[PDB]
RNA sequence: CAUCUAUAAUUUUGAAUAAAAAUUGUGCCGUUGCUAUGGC
């Protein structure tokens, strides 16, 4: 044992002093001695394979990697030296060593070489790199860990994707975006339109209104997935959030009148209200940002507003469940707030609805109803609306 | 203690703890044995005030000769702890010394006082 | 650092004129002279009427200020 | 810069009582007895911070 | 699902509880009951269990502590609204959990729990300063260092439960989260001379008074954090402060002797002084020993929003009324003489007899100095505190024109920083916690550190009531 | 610098002695051995 | 603050280690016993 813990750091001084099929022979003896020793002397063992990897490393890859993860701080240093030294070959590794991989302890290690590459071209490295995401989220699929861990490390996958993207430039993903819609609606899936919109949030976030044709090609799906929600399918309460905040974005951010096309507009203001039928009352305000964001971006086009007004008047129906005339009345009170003036001449169709609802005996809607609607009309018009009710 | 010969009743007590509160937030007022005597042989004191409890008596009993000497007025007072609490230190003081100061808003009250001490004397 | 303290004195009950007429006191340290439309709100809120009930008028910042 | 109890005075000429003397002290608006240093002091701060960054 | 109906709910629950406890009493009640929940808030003292206290075998125990020098406690106690019906507290894991806070000259501020009235204060959490929070400016109005930099002196608990806010001689007031001791907003008291030295949460409400040593009374509000009020009008530093639910706070101010009630929504104040005299004393008791001159005014308890007890510094403690400027009834020196020095200690000479001589006989007598003092609020009757190693109950009249000794506590050894008391029970079984900080020297000063067995820690003495 | 702080702590104990053994008539070992127990505790302290 | 997790408690399996369900009084020294108290 002690004779070849020497063995080890002889030859860890000699290579650093200083050949290959004398240099790779040794590298195969070093594996086969890490995978027969996996004790204090087994463990200076190890520390010796980590020394001698590193100073060959200095001056098979997969393998070495392989017991650099399987052989704590002394691990993450070596890392470092892995990374500053020597990328696409590196991504292969990572590829193939995570379906090795699948050990809480190799996976920290894992997930910090991948943050350290990403932070040290990317149009080669990129479907490695997204068949290595997808094989992420099988692991939350199939890991046996518990909730918080799995989302610590789906939170840190999240970041570097991010991060990885945005260094992508934008027009050479685009097939690669679709594939991932396609791997996203072709585990339960629902984990898979989870982690995709969280995803997909970010991204939108951070590009900035430059995913305008990538919601085009997303529309379709998304919208049959809001139908779902509609007829009461599915009852994610957090993918609905991230589907309407989805949405929410891409409204605000679209500066190209983008949703001024008369199809796209029908097909999301009906589902949109729709979906204000069959909400849920944590969601509300998400669903009234919503709203105001399409109406903001439609502000132009009257026939939009008067069907959008019909929609949401059809909903805010006096015969109708006490959260959708509560969620509708919100959002009218939001609309009314942000634009007020493309809706003066909408007004005169509100207003018998406004009688019914005052007439509603729950008083939680009457005193919504009250203060918040009828104060931001009386606003909006200046004199009161006391003549308009009588 | 027939040593602390002038010592204070209840209500001169009253008043000289006054003055010695305001003058000390004046900062006319100089604390402690050693800087009393400094200030007296100086010349520049007004009058001493001194502790009757404190433990022993002599290391402040060697006052009323130069007290005298200059002619200066000189009163014992019971409780060097409220001799401290008066003052405005966190510590016990067993000797202080008013100074003399025309340019102060305390002089007639100092006068006063002074005036009364000497009375005593 | 700064809050706006409105108090109010000499309240009488008018019934007459159908109004409460009182004294304002505003305090507002770090800061100067606060709007009417402000002090119609807040003292709309605390006498539960109206703002569009709710008038005052009248008002002197004093020397040096923060009243 | 000198206010007697809460009054912020500036007449030379005020004819104290007792406990107005007892009162007078440094106003809370001055560079004195409270907020932010006057404007000669924080020009010079600003000068000196731009000079720094320079 | 209407809230006047789930209003109702919860006030048939509550009158449902009402007749159960009138039932289990049994084994006109129900409506005396609802006059008293009401009858907090009229300013007049009903809470009338002053003879119904077992003093006599009211279980002591003395808790030693880590620390130096505790300077304060607070003690946090749930209760129950009466218009809404939820509780005091903010969280769900709390359930009415009775909290203590203290603070320290060692920097250091703690919260125990004190849930039971059997077992010992746990310490719960705590939080110390040090000399890392020193400002690096030191000669601005920024002092806003996360921490304490020197010598906290007063601490006090929020009604709510969420906040308890710190202030010491660093000039600053920092009001720290209750759960993990996270200080969430520090606001400097931006005077040169403005050393906080006693607050007090108004009684239910958020508002703060703090008594700063600047001559002046500061009031925040503690929801928005931010500073309402300056009040003038003391001579001297404004020493102890004390407020109830209504919107007046007394405060009194130590060498003017003066204690000044501040009604703060008219914006006025009313002065109080003392004046008895040792020769109209002497006299009278002529017409009927020794007379102490009043130094100094140190501590102020309102017990009831027309009566306030002010305990002085030369053993005095007087009951006033607001319609009587001078106290309506004084006591004498309430903790005793202090022991006389000794003779070989204040002589240094070797004569016996001119030993005895220089020790004077009473002329060198001094008082003991009521320390702390506490009202209950709104009963009748009130715990003092000196260093005389023993807490003095008292208690006040019906017709509030004087108090008699109820008993004394002999547990505790040292100065008696702060008494709080705590109630817990059923409205008729009701058993009160005294908590006590003692330390070995004054919160203030040094003055005084010989205190034959003084031990810094928490005396928490436990009575009830049977009657 | 200790030197100089001894000294001077020396000098104030002597002048406290001095006191003591002038203004009384017959003097006390016990304080001047108190007396020199404190400063031999600050020499120690050294 | 809620949820989740962690320590600590039961349940079941195994003599037991083991396995998981599933659930929910001091900073320092001193006297002193089955807590009380000295001094710095």
């Amino acid at each position: 044992k002690i004779s070849s813990l020497a063995l080890i750091t002889n030859c860890v001084q000699v290579l650093g002093v200083k050949f290959y099929p004398k240099i790779v022979p040794p590298s195969i003896k070093l594996f086969d001695a890490s995978l027969a020793d996996s004790n204090p002397l087994k463990e200076q063992l190890q520390v010796a394979i980590l020394l001698l990897f590193a100073g060959l490393i200095k001056r098979n890859i997969l393998d070495v990697l392989h017991v650099i993860y399987f052989s704590s701080s002394i691990r993450l240093s070596v890392i470092s030296l892995i990374i500053e030294n020597i990328l696409k070959e590196v991504l292969k590794v990572l590829f193939r060593i995570w379906s090795t991989e699948i050990d809480t302890v190799a996976v920290s290690l894992f997930l910090s070489t991948l943050e350290s590459t990403v932070e040290n071209s990317a149009t080669s490295q990129s479907p490695i790199f997204f068949k290595l995401l997808l094989s992420l989220f099988e692991f939350r699929s199939i890991s046996s860990f518990d909730n918080n861990t799995i989302s610590r490390i789906e939170a840190s996958v999240h970041e570097i994707s991010n991060s990885y993207v945005l260094k992508m430039n934008d027009k050479v993903f685009r097939p690669l975006f679709v594939i991932l819609v396609r791997w996203a609606f072709d585990i339960t899936e629902t984990e898979r339109l989870l982690a995709f919109f969280k995803f997909f949030n970010k991204l939108q976030e951070n590009l900035r209104g430059i995913i305008t044709s990538y919601f085009t090609y997303l529309l379709e799906p998304v919208d049959m997935l809001l139908k779902r929600f509609i007829s009461k399918d599915m009852e994610n309460v957090n993918l609905r959030r991230l589907v309407i905040n989805s949405l929410t974005s891409s409204l605000k951010f679209d500066r190209d009148e983008y949703w001024k096309s008369t199809s796209r507009f029908e097909l999301i203001s009906v589902s949109l209200v729709n979906q204000l039928s069959n909400i849920e009352n944590s969601i509300g305000k998400y669903l009234v940002k919503a709203i105001g964001a399409l109406a903001s971006n439609n502000s132009g086009v009257d026939e939009h507003n008067q069907i959008l007004n019909k929609l949401i008047v059809e909903h805010m129906k006096a015969s109708c469940s006490s959260n959708e005339k509560l969620w509708a009345i919100r959002a009218m009170k939001l609309i009314y707030s942000k634009i007020g003036e493309s809706w003066l001449v909408l007004l005169p169709q509100l207003v018998p609805v406004i009688a019914e609802l005052l007439e509603d005996d729950d008083e939680e809607i009457e005193r919504e109803v009250r203060t918040g609607l009828v104060k931001v009309v009386e606003n909006v018009l200046g004199e009161p609306f006391d003549r308009y009710l009588d | 203690n027939p040593k602390a010969f002038p010592l204070a009743d209840a209500a001169l007590t009253q008043q000289i703890l006054d003055v010695v509160q305001q003058a000390a937030n004046l900062r006319q007022l100089k604390k402690g044995a050693n800087e009393a005597t400094k200030t007296l042989n100086r010349g520049i004191s007004e009058f001493i005030i001194m502790a009757a409890d404190c433990e022993p008596i002599e290391i402040l009993l060697h006052l009323p000769l130069l007290c005298e000497d200059k002619n200066v007025p000189y009163v014992f007072v019971p409780s060097r702890v409220a001799l401290g609490r008066a003052c405005g230190v966190s510590r016990p003081v067993i000797a202080a010394s008013i100074t003399t100061n025309d340019a102060s808003a305390i002089k007639t009250q100092i006068y006063a006082v002074k005036d009364k001490i000497e009375t005593l004397l | 650092s700064d809050a706006v303290t409105i108090r109010t004195r000499k309240v009488i009950s008018n019934p007459l004129l159908a109004r409460k007429q009182f004294v304002v006191d505003v305090l507002h340290p770090n800061r100067a002279n606060v709007s009417k439309d402000e002090l119609r709100e807040k003292l709309a809120e605390v006498y539960k009427a109206e703002k569009d009930a709710v008038s005052v008028f009248g008002f002197r910042t004093q020397f040096g200020g923060g009243k | 810069h000198i206010a007697v109890g809460k009054q912020i005075v500036n007449i030379p000429s005020f004819m104290v009582r007792l406990d107005s003397e007892k009162h007078i002290d440094f106003a809370p608006t001055s560079p004195f007895g409270g907020a932010r240093p006057g404007r000669v002091a924080r020009r010079n701060a600003a000068r000196k911070a731009e000079a720094s960054g320079e | 699902e209407n809230p006047a109906d789930k209003r109702r709910r919860l006030a048939k629950q509550y009158l449902e509880n009402l007749k159960s406890e009138a039932n289990d009493i049994l084994t006109d009640i129900i409506a005396s009951r609802l006059k008293e929940d009401v009858a907090e808030q009229q300013g007049r003292v009903f809470r009338y269990f002053g003879d119904k206290l077992l003093i006599s075998e009211a279980k002591q125990s003395f808790t030693r502590v880590g620390e130096n020098n505790l300077t304060c406690i607070s003690c946090f106690q749930p209760v129950l609204n009466k218009y809404t019906f939820e509780e005091s507290s903010n969280g769900d894991k709390n359930k009415g959990r009775l909290f203590a806070y203290t603070v320290s000259k060692d920097l250091q501020l703690t919260k125990y729990d004190i849930t039971d009235f059997s077992k010992r204060p746990k310490k719960l959490k705590y939080a110390k300063g040090g000399a890392k929070y020193i400002p690096t400016s030191k000669h601005e109005y920024e002092n806003t260092t996360e921490g304490h930099y020197d010598e906290i002196l007063t601490v006090a608990a929020s009604p709510d439960g969420k906040y308890v806010v710190t202030g010491g001689r660093d000039r600053k007031l920092i009001v720290w989260s209750t759960e993990s001791l996270s200080p969430v907003k520090v606001i400097p008291t931006k005077d040169r001379r403005g050393e906080v030295l006693s607050l007090a949460f108004r009684k239910n409400s958020d508002q703060l008074y703090a008594s700063c040593a600047d001559f002046k009374i500061r009031t925040y509000s503690i929801n928005q954090f931010s500073q309402l009020e300056i009040l003038y009008g003391h001579h001297d530093i404004v020493e102890d402060i004390s407020a109830l639910a209504m919107e007046r706070c007394v405060t009194v101010g130590a060498r003017d002797r003066t204690a000044m009630l501040w009604k703060i929504p008219d914006e006025t104040r009313l002065t109080f002084r003392g004046g008895d005299e040792p020769q109209k004393l002497l006299r009278r008791w002529m017409k009927e020993p020794l007379f102490f001159c009043e130094g100094s005014i140190d501590v102020v308890s309102m017990v009831d929003d027309f009566h306030f007890i002010t305990g002085s510094d030369n053993g005095n403690i007087c009951l006033w009324s607001l319609a009587k400027k001078k106290p309506i009834f004084t006591e004498r020196i309430a903790h005793g003489i202090l022991p006389e020095p000794s003779f070989n200690d204040i002589s240094g000479e070797t004569d016996e007899e001119l030993r005895k001589r220089q020790l004077q006989g009473k002329k060198l007598l001094q008082p003991f100095w009521i320390t702390s003092l506490y009202a209950i609020p709104y009963s009748n009757v009130f715990i003092s505190g000196s260093w005389s190693g023993s807490l003095k109950v008292w208690k006040i009249s019906d017709n509030l024109r004087s108090f008699e000794l109820l008993g004394e506590l002999s547990g505790a050894k040292g100065v008696v920083t702060k008494i709080q008391v705590v109630e817990s029970g059923k409205h008729g079984k009701e058993k009160f916690r005294i908590l006590a900080s003692i330390a070995k020297e004054h919160r203030l000063g040094r003055w005084i550190a010989n205190v034959s067995g003084a031990r810094n820690g928490i005396y928490s003495a436990v009575i009830d009531q049977t009657g | 610098k200790n030197k100089g702080r001894i000294s001077r702590y020396l000098a104030n104990k002597c002048s406290m002695a001095s006191r003591i053994d002038n203004y009384s008539e017959e003097p006390s070992n016990v304080f001047g051995s108190v007396l020199k127990k404190q400063v031999e505790q600050r020499l120690e302290f050294y």
